[PDB]
C-alpha cells in the first residue's frame, strides 16, 4: 500500500470527479502503468482503465485517465448513482506484479 | 467467460486450504489465472499468478514460502473455447489471512497487460478460527 | 517456427513470419492438374497485390479508413487478443467489400500522381 | 455506383481510365468435359501472364498506369490530346494505332533497358 | 540482334539486350500439349518467384546489399565485363551460384525486418 489516494471525492450528479493516485518516485509513475478499478464491498470488481490511457473494453466513455511523472489520475466525467463506490488504483509492470493503493469513496452530493 | 471458486470454509490455525477455481467459456491455456485477496484491514493484495500454457508462476515475496499454484490440463470444447480449472493452496493459515479470496481471468495476450485481471469471480470467504 | 507455424499466436506475434510463409498414366493426368492448381493460385493472390499496388511488399499500407461497422475493436483488442484465424471470421462478410476499395483507391491515386507529373 | 465488366467500353478514353481496376481485376476469374475445362483454365493463365510479361519488361509492373520516357510520334497520329481523351472509346484508338503497338512495344522495352543501365551507373559513381 | 544474338557478346554489351531475352519466354496428344505449356508457365514463374523474394521484381538489372565474395572469383569487374561472355562467367560460378542465391534471400530478409520498423 505504498500507493496513497485521497479518502474520499465528492461531487454533484453530472459533476466531473476526479480521483488522484500517487506514490514514492521510485513506485510512480516513471516505467511503471496504472490500472483503474471499481471495487464495490462484497462484491467482485471491475476494471475501468488499462496503462493510465485507455478504456477497458465494455467501459463507458465517460470514463479516462490522464499520466504525470509524479502521479496519475482517473476522471469521471457525467458523474452517475451508479458510480458511487470505492476505487482503487494500481501500479504494475509487465515484469512486475500489481501493488494495490489505499483505495477512495466517490460521494454523491444531493 | 466465467470463473467459479470453492465455496467457504472454516480452518483452524496451521491449517492449509485449497481453493479451486473452474472455468469455461474461453481458451484456458490462453490467459494468466491471478489469484487476488482481500482482508479489512489490508485492502485488496496480489497473491501471484500462474500460467496454464506454461505452468510459469509470479508471487509476491510474502506468500512466495505459503502459497502453491497449480492448474488442470484444458478440455477444448470448440477450436476457441475450453474447460479447466486453477487451484491455489495456502499453507499455514494465520488469523491475518482471513478474507475474500478472488480467481480471475488475465486480460490479454502479447500486451503489455496481458496478467491484469480482467473478468473475476464472484469470490469466497476463508474463515480461521481457534 | 515453420509455415504456419504462427497460426495459433497473436496477429501482432505473427507478423514477424509473414516472410517465412510467403514461400510456397493415372498419376501423371492428376499431377497436371496439380501443377495447375497451384499456379492458378499463385497467381491470384498476385494478382490482387499488383492492383492494389502492394506488389513486392508483405505489408502494405492503404489509403483507405477504417469502417467502424467492420469491427469495432480497438487496436489491441485486435491485434493481441486474437489469431489471425479468429480475425477472418470477424470480417468474413467485409472481405470483399475492403477488397474494392483498395482498388478504387488506387485508381484515384495513380490518376493523380498522373496528374502532378503532366504538371512539371 | 460501378459501370460493371467492360460497362466503360462505349466511354471515352478519359472516362475509362476510371475504371481500370474494373477490367485488371477477374482476368483469371471471369471425359470430355473434364479436358475442356483444363485446357479453359490453363488458357486463362498464359493469357493474363502474357500482358504481365510485358509490364514487368516495361518497369510497369505494379501499376495501372504506367508513364514512360518514349516520345509520341505524329506519324502514329496527328491527333491532339483533346480528339484522343475526351472524343474516343479506347476501342477506335486501338483501331487507329494498330499497325504501331508491337513497335511502341519495342520502344517502351528498350528505353527501360537504357534506363536501369544507367540507373546503375550514377549508383556505381556514388 | 535477335534472341540470344547477344550470347557470344561481352557481358557489359549483352546487358543492352536483356529484355530481348526477356520476352518470349512465354509464347493423348492433348495431354503432352498442355504439359508442355503448363512446363513454359512454370519456369517463367520460376523465375520470377526469385526476383519476387529477392526483391528484385519488375526490374532487369537489381542492385542487393550482398558483398562478393572473391573465392568465387579473383577477377576485377575489367575482366568480367569486356573481355567474357554470360556462357563463361556462368560456368565459373557455376559451383557458387545456390550459395549466392541464398545468400539474397537472407539479405532480403533482414531488410524486411528494418522496414517494418
Ligand atoms: C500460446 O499462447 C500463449 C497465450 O498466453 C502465449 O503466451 C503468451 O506469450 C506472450 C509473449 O509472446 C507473453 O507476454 C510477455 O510476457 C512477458 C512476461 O513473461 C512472464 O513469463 C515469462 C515466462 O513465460 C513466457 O515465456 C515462456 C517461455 O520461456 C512461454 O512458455 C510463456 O508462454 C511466456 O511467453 C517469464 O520469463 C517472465 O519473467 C519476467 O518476470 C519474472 C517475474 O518473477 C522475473 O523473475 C523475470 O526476470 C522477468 O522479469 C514473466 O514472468 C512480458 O515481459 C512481455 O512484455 C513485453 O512484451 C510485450 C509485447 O511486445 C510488450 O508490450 C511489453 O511492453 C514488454 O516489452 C518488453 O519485452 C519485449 C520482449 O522481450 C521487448 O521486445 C520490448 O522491447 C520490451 O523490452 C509480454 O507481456 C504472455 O504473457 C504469454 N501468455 C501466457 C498466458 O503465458 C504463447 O506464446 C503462445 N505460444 C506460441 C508458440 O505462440
Ligand atoms: C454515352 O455517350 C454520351 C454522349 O456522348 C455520353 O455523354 C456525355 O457524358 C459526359 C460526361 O462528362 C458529358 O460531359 C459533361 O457535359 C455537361 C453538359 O451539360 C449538360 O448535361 C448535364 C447532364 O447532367 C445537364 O445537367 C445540363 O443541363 C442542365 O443544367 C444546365 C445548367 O443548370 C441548364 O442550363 C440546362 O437547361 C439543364 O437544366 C446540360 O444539358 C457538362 O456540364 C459537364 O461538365 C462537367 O464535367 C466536365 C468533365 O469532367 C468538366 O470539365 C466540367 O468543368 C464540369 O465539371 C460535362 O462536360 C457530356 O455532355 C455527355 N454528352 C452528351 C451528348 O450528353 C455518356 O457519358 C456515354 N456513356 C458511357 C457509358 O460511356
Ligand atoms: C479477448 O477476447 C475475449 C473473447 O472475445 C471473443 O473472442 C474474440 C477472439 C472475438 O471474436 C470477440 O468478438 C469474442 O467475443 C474477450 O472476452 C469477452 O468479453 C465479452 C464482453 O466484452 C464477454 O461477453 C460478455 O459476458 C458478460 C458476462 O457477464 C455479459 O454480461 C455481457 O453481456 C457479454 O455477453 C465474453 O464472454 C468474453 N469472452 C468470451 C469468450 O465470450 C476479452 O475481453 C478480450 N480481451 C481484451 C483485452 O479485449
Ligand atoms: C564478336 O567478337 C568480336 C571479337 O571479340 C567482337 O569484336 C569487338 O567488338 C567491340 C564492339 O562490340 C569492339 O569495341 C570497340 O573497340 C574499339 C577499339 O578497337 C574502341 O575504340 C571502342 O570504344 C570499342 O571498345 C572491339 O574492338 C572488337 N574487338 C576486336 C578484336 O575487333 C564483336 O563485337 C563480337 N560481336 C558481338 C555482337 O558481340
Ligand atoms: C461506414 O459504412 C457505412 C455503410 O453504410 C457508411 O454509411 C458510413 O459512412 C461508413 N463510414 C465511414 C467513416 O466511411
Ligand atoms: C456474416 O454472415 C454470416 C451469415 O452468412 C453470419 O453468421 C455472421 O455472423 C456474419 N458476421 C458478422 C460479423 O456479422
Ligand atoms: C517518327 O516516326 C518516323 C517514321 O514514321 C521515324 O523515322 C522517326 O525516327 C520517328 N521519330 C522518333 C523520335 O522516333
Ligand atoms: C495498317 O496497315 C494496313 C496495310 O498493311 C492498312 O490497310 C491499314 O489501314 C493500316 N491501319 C491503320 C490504322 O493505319
Amino acid at each position: 500500500s505504498v500507493l496513497t489516494q485521497s479518502a474520499s471525492v465528492s461531487g454533484s450528479l453530472g459533476q466531473s470527479v476526479t480521483i488522484s493516485c500517487t506514490g514514492p518516485n521510485s513506485v510512480c509513475c516513471s516505467h511503471k502503468s496504472i490500472s483503474w478499478y471499481q471495487w464495490p464491498p462484497g462484491r467482485a470488481p471491475t476494471l475501468i482503465i488499462y496503462e493510465d490511457n485507455e478504456r477497458a473494453p465494455g467501459i463507458s466513455p465517460r470514463f479516462s485517465g490522464y499520466k504525470s511523472y509524479w502521479s496519475a489520475y482517473l476522471t469521471i466525467s457525467d458523474l452517475r448513482p451508479e458510480d458511487e463506490t470505492t476505487y482503487y488504483c494500481c501500479s504494475y509492470t509487465h515484469n512486475s506484479g500489481c501493488v494495490f493503493g489505499t483505495g477512495t469513496k466517490v460521494s454523491v452530493l444531493g | 467467460g466465467q470463473l467459479v471458486q470453492s465455496g467457504a470454509e472454516l480452518k483452524k490455525p496451521g491449517a492449509s486450504v485449497k481453493i479451486s477455481c473452474k472455468t469455461s467459456g474461453y481458451r484456458f491455456n490462453f490467459y494468466h489465472i491471478n489469484w487476488i485477496r482481500q482482508t479489512a484491514g489490508r485492502g485488496p493484495e496480489w497473491m501471484g499468478w500462474i500460467s496454464p500454457y506454461s505452468g510459469d508462476k509470479n508471487l509476491a515475496p510474502a506468500f512466495q514460502d505459503r502459497v502453491i499454484m497449480t492448474t488442470d490440463t484444458e478440455v477444448p470444447v470448440t477450436s476457441f473455447t475450453s474447460t479447466g480449472a486453477a487451484y491455489m493452496e495456502i499453507r499455514n493459515l494465520k488469523f491475518d489471512d482471513t478474507g475474500t479470496y478472488f480467481c480471475a481471468k488475465g486480460l490479454l495476450r502479447d500486451g503489455s497487460s496481458t496478467w491484469l485481471p480482467y473478468l473475476w469471480g464472484q469470490g469466497t470467504l476463508l474463515t480461521v478460527s481457534s | 517456427l515453420g509455415f504456419l507455424g504462427a497460426a495459433g499466436s497473436t496477429m501482432g506475434a505473427a507478423s514477424i513470419t509473414l516472410t517465412v510463409q510467403a514461400r510456397q498414366t493415372h498419376w501423371g493426368i492428376k499431377q497436371l492438374q496439380a501443377r495447375v492448381l497451384a499456379v492458378e493460385h499463385y497467381l491470384r493472390d498476385q494478382q490482387l497485390l499488383g492492383i492494389w499496388g502492394c506488389s513486392g511488399k508483405l505489408i502494405c499500407c492503404t489509403n483507405v479508413p477504417w469502417n467502424s461497422s467492420w469491427s469495432n475493436k480497438s487496436l489491441d483488442e485486435i491485434w493481441n487478443n486474437m489469431t489471425w484465424l479468429q480475425w477472418d471470421k470477424e470480417i468474413n462478410n467485409y472481405t470483399q467489400l475492403i477488397y474494392r476499395l483498395i482498388e478504387e483507391s488506387q485508381n484515384q491515386q495513380e490518376k493523380n500522381e498522373k496528374e502532378l507529373l503532366e504538371l512539371d
